[PDB]
RNA sequence: UACCUGGUUGAUCCUGCCAGUAGCAUAUGCUUGUCUCAAAGAUUAAGCCAUGCAUGUCUAAGUACGCACGGCCGGUACAGUGAAACUGCGAAUGGCUCAUUAAAUCAGUUAUGGUUCCUUUGGUCGCUCGACUUGGAUAACUGUGGUAAUUCU
RNA sequence: UGGUGACUCUAGAUAACCUCGGGCCGAUCGCACGCCCGGCGGCGACGACCCAUUCGAACGUCUGCCCUAUCAACUUUCGAUGGUAGUCGCCGUGCCUACCAUGGUGACCACGGGUGACGGGGAAUCAGGGUUCGAUUCCGGAGAGGGAGCCUGAGAAACGGCUACCACAUCCAAGGAAGGCAGCAGGCGCGCAAAUUACCCACUCCCGACCCGGGGAGGUAGUGACGAAAAAUAACAAUACAGGACUCUUUCGAGGCCCUGUAAUUGGAAUGAGUCCACUUUAAAUCCUUUAACGAGGAUCCAUUGGAGGGCAAGUCUGGUGCCAGCAGCCGCGGUAAUUCCAGCUCCAAUAGCGUAUAUUAAAGUUGCUGCAGUUAAAAAGCUCGUAGUUGGAUCUUGGGAGCGGCCGUCCCCUGCUCGGCGCCGGCCCGAAGCGUUUACUUUGAAAAAA
């Protein structure tokens, strides 16, 4: 190509989407955003295929246009926005507020929260550097460029921090015995505490991260963040609480509870 | 580009020797007994068979409570039993190779028609089926190759639509009536 | 005995409508039209019938039962504003020009040729 | 299903090939009732192409003195819909084909502490100690044309 | 200041510069209107230098490609490998200039040539190994008749942009002008070989100032035995008949309570191929599904395609021909009793399919790593030395401490020196860094587009 491409075949799409193959050949690219292209889950996706208030994408044009769906505090009329981690999409007339965690099975959840907890979300920093006058800048995972942070904040901390306003309000070093949402790789929405970061120069630094059920895994760093002090989420976290029961556990549990309920 | 599947697979395999007299002469043995109408029919179940028993090979090389074998197997013993070609009692997968044809044959719908004894032999099955006068839980059946699940045995009679049933009498009866009143005056 | 039982029933605020997928029970006579449907939907959820839109109907092999889908609509205000043209077309409250898009593009290319104020006189 | 079978000899046992055997994908012959998916000018000629179409676009929010249409309460200009035209943005995506290309392309894997980046997103946008809004156009419009001929001017 | 594994980083201080072909610091536009003895403000739109972010792009790292030696030396003062300093470029670089140095690659196959070679994800075949294919819908690359040059722009060496040349070709009042279907249809040609000059933006997405317009991208029909899935072409009874159960008879024969099979015998009951109102389908239709009515006895609503000597399933039948005609993948058949030709009847095989030609896979353990062969069937150099290649003797830790089950089983231990927590009157037990023969190997982990 001689210059950006503005298409994405369906058939290229990221995996957690869950389009079909059959609908269409073009899947949404995502606008550019503060989220990558195979992390965010577009507004389109989010509105049509989970919540299924839409059919089509002409009525998401119907619905966003009006103006009405606010993902983290702020309205947004753009079919294709990228929403993605930790990003709160609060639709007004139904009184309904979502936080985008991913399910322990790779794909978003819809998971419902209460406004009163839809008013702050949580940021993974992703680098400080010091701006034009000694200005301690400070730069999260969906780019929200913070000026004047508290200075023991360091690279790979997590912010609380209000979206009616977008300042920090209490910040979590990256120490271990922290809880950790996996956020990339094949233990992509794994929650468990941080056990042992191994320190690896030029290379990519693993991190241990033992589980709540002790099925201890591992991750490299850039996919780990952190959700809570000690054992204590600051998020609610959606049903299954990032444990990722195995294939045989799923099964068994599909048939008790196939049973159970009738 | 296009949103066109193109996913298709065969269901059967030609067998290597065409005039094995041995098994052209085992082969119509099936055909006749269970009422089918070509060896593709049976091709079709042998191949069935064969995938099965492919898959059945491939697990008994993994080692015992591997996990990949443990949840593997058990979703083919649980499928194989489900569908009564295999027992509860029975449910281990060294009894998988110890199974063939007949148990296959005897699952499909036009066998089942006939051994219920709502039909009068098993190619009177088949027109049955054919001519739509069959259902399983109230959902009318065409098709004789339809495998019958174990616990949707008890659920096949016929068609509440069908003059079998309570249904509205056919072409001929109502055409032989109105003949029978044409005739009489 | 045309029976109608509703599925999957959600009520969208922010397209102001009921949405439901309609299982229509017809058993001895044929799939029964949408404006029978719609009476019948009309009479069931306590609404006038011109604010109601059943469409997309796939009658089950044997054909004791089919399934559509189905939207009500709170005023025909809503209606005629948030639902798309061909749907609204089927109740007779909405036109489209007859012109192929074979004539529109054949225009479209001849207006091309002449600038200003002759790009009118193209056709006629 | 981890398979062979005919053929050199008067007969034999071998080497060994030819032929058979089943699949596959192009062509093709004869034949073809129903029904669901569905490849389809690659192979030769990345040969040559008549004609038609395939990239255009307006909001409350750049610019409206086309009565083209139309509201009335005017003299504090500007109701409103709105063709054209200037402006802005796109036209570098999509689609097609596989000629060229053999450490090239490509793939996995890293680097960019060696670069560039419309757009979105978030910062930033009285940080400089030194006019109640300025200047000349040009298009659409009107008029005068020229060329056999062009989306010419 | 803060940061990295590492900066000549980011930030700070000083001194200056700051291009006239010019960095910013808003002369911009809409809604709702207010507070205030003229001044203060809300909700946006657009704009904007720079940082960051996203979307990428570009050039680099490591390792991986088919045949060829009738290609063994190649590259280099018209840059080959490197140094130094510039120029150019978005930046790193012989990218390019100037002066230097004489390098660089190769029997671990360079260099040259070929390729019916875009690469890959993948496809076919398939015991285990393999072999062959991949133009072809996803990724990446390339090109728009062949080369070349460039305008605009964030992005192009763009071709549904421009500028030449080459080839071809259109219009012409003969002065001139216009062209690029390897986009969608369609045409010619080439061939063994490939479809409609259809409908539509409703779906899928994309573009725009944009809930509103546009999209041969895409979707929908048409052609379609490339291919894949399901699956009609009859079923049932009464009769003549025949074979097999039984009382019974030496044999015949009797009965059919039981079966099973065949006759253009007869009898109703069937259901869809088709015909066809309606709904449903859908942008509008179609097909499918649903469903009134019609719609079957030679069920003429008529199943072909190839065979019938062997391999290879199935006639030593009948009529014709007479080494002719022909069949025949191979072996063979044909010269007067043709099991093979040409037909009739019959039978077999696959079956809505079946034959043929050709590539290719298995069969091929007839390319052999698994796994072939080399006395005589093809094959060991005339003989020896010999460098890369390949292969290479033995040898370097073991006994027990702790614990369980009934002498044997399954576990923890048999390297050492800066910073703090289960504690103690400078250090003892232990926690976290950092140095620790180097590799192959094996096991685990991270990471690895979907299809």
């Amino acid at each position: 190509a001689r210059g950006p491409k503005k298409h994405l075949k369906r058939v290229a799409a990221p995996k957690h989407w869950m389009l079909d193959k059959l609908t269409s050949v073009f899947a949404p690219r995502p606008s550019t955003g503060p989220h990558k292209l195979r992390e965010c889950l577009p507004l389109i996706i989010f509105l049509r295929n989970k919540l299924k208030y839409a059919l089509t994408g002409d009525e998401v044009k119907k619905i966003c246009m009006q103006r009405f769906i606010k993902i983290d505090g702020k309205v947004r009329a753009d079919i294709t926005y990228p929403a993605g981690f930790m990003d709160v999409i609060s639709i007004d007339k139904t009184g309904e507020n979502f936080r985008l965690i991913y399910d322990t099975k790779g794909r978003f959840a819809v998971h419902r929260i209460t406004p009163e907890e839809a008013k702050y979300k949580l940021c993974k920093v992703r680098k400080i550097f010091v701006g034009t006058k000694g200005i301690p800048h400070l730069v999260t995972h969906d780019a929200r460029t913070i000026r004047y942070p508290d200075p023991l904040i360091k690279m790979n901390d997590t912010i609380q921090i209000d979206l009616e306003t977008g300042k920090i309000t209490d910040f979590i070093k990256f120490d271990t015995g922290n809880l950790c949402m996996v956020t990339g790789g094949a233990n992509l929405g794994r929650i468990g505490v941080i056990t042992n970061r191994e320190r690896h120069p030029g290379s990519f630094d693993v991190v241990h991260v033992k589980d709540a059920n002790g099925n201890s895994f591992a991750t490299r760093l850039s996919n780990i963040f952190v959700i809570g002090k000690g054992n204590k989420p600051w998020i609610s976290l959606p049903r299954g609480k990032g444990i990722r029961l195995t294939i045989a556990e799923e099964r068994d549990k599909r048939l008790a509870a196939k049973q159970s309920s009738g | 580009p296009v949103a066109r599947s193109w996913v298709c697979r065969k269901t059967y395999v030609t067998p290597r020797r065409p005039f094995e007299k041995s098994r052209l002469d085992q082969e119509l043995k099936l055909i006749g007994e269970y009422g089918l109408r070509n060896k593709r029919e049976v091709w079709r179940v042998k191949f069935t068979l064969a995938k099965i028993r492919k898959a059945a090979r491939e697990l008994l090389t993994l080692d015992e409570k591997d996990p990949r074998r443990l949840f593997e197997g058990n979703a083919l013993l649980r499928r194989l039993v489900r569908i009564g070609v295999l027992d509860e009692g029975k449910m281990k997968l060294d009894y998988i190779l110890g199974l063939k044809i007949e148990d296959f044959l005897e699952r499909r719908l036009q066998t089942q028609v006939f051994k219920l004894g709502l039909a009068k032999s098993i190619h009177h099955a088949r027109v049955l089926i054919r001519q739509r006068h069959i259902r399983v839980r109230k959902q009318v059946v065409n098709i004789p190759s339809f495998i019958v699940r174990l616990d949707s045995q008890k659920h096949i009679d016929f068609s509440l639509r069908s003059p079998y049933g309570g249904g509205r009498p056919g072409r001929v009866k109502r055409k032989n009536a109105k003949k029978g009143q044409g005739g009489a005056g | 005995t045309v029976t109608i039982r509703t599925r999957k029933f959600m009520t969208n605020r922010l397209l102001q409508r009921k949405q439901m997928v309609i299982d229509v029970l017809h058993p001895g006579k044929a799939t029964v039209p949408k404006t029978e449907i719609r009476e019948k939907l009309a009479k069931m959820y306590k609404t006038t019938p011109d604010v109601i839109f059943v469409f997309g109907f796939r009658t089950h092999f044997g054909g004791g039962k089919t399934t559509g889908f189905g939207m009500i609509y709170d005023s025909l205000d809503y209606a005629k504003k948030n639902e798309p043209k061909h749907r609204l077309a089927r109740h007779g409250l909405y036109e489209k020009k007859k012109t192929s898009r074979k004539q529109r593009k054949e225009r479209k290319n001849r207006m091309k040729k002449v600038r200003g104020t002759a790009k009118a006189n193209v056709g006629a």
